[PDB]
């Protein structure tokens, strides 16, 4: 067994008054210090795990398409365009 | 089961044939859509100048 018996001593018999004011300043120092190694380090751990699936697999991301088919209007000189839903698919492997 | 060097040529071979289908289909589609736009464009014609509809907007 470790003598722990100035520990114990401790953990049993703590103030329950005392409390020390922080300086707003340094807090903050140290907090955006964090939040810089988290955005800007971790930041592009979790951006490319989060994106790369994305980069090499785009198909299952968009599900549905649009298909046109278009036709003449000669005696306005317009084009008149019929549109159609399609489950995008991979195509010509 | 066939080497694949075989199988691209199949490959090819059906993309060809897909492709000379569709010319079939090309064709034959422009040359009735063509007729199809001259009669609807006739009829609509004579039916404003004979007095049957009125084309408004
Ligand atoms: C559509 C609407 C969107 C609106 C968005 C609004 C965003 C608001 C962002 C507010 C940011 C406030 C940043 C405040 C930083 C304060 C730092 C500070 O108090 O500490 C100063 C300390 C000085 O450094 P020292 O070397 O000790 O020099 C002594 C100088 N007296 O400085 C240091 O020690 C270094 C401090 C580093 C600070 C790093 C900041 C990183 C910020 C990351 C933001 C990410 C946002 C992502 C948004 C995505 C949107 C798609």
């Amino acid at each position: 067994m470790l003598d722990d018996t100035k520990y114990i001593q401790m953990a049993q018999k703590f103030p329950r008054n005392v409390s020390v004011q922080l300086n707003k300043k340094l807090f903050v120092t140290r907090t955006w210090f964090r939040n810089y190694y988290f955005v800007g380090v971790f930041g592009i751990f979790a951006y490319f795990i989060y994106n790369q699936p994305k980069i090499f697999a785009p198909f299952s991301g968009y599900p549905t398409t649009v298909a046109y088919k278009a036709q003449p209007d000669f005696l306005n000189d317009q084009v008149i365009f019929y549109s159609q839903q399609r489950q995008n698919t991979l195509k010509n492997f | 089961m066939f080497s694949d060097f075989n199988m691209y040529e199949a490959k090819v071979f059906l993309k060809a044939v897909a492709d000379a289908q569709n010319t079939f289909r090309q064709t034959a589609q422009q040359e009735n859509q063509l007729a199809r736009y001259e009669s609807q464009s006739q009829s609509l014609l004579n039916g404003s100048t004979s007095g049957a509809i009125s084309i408004t907007g």
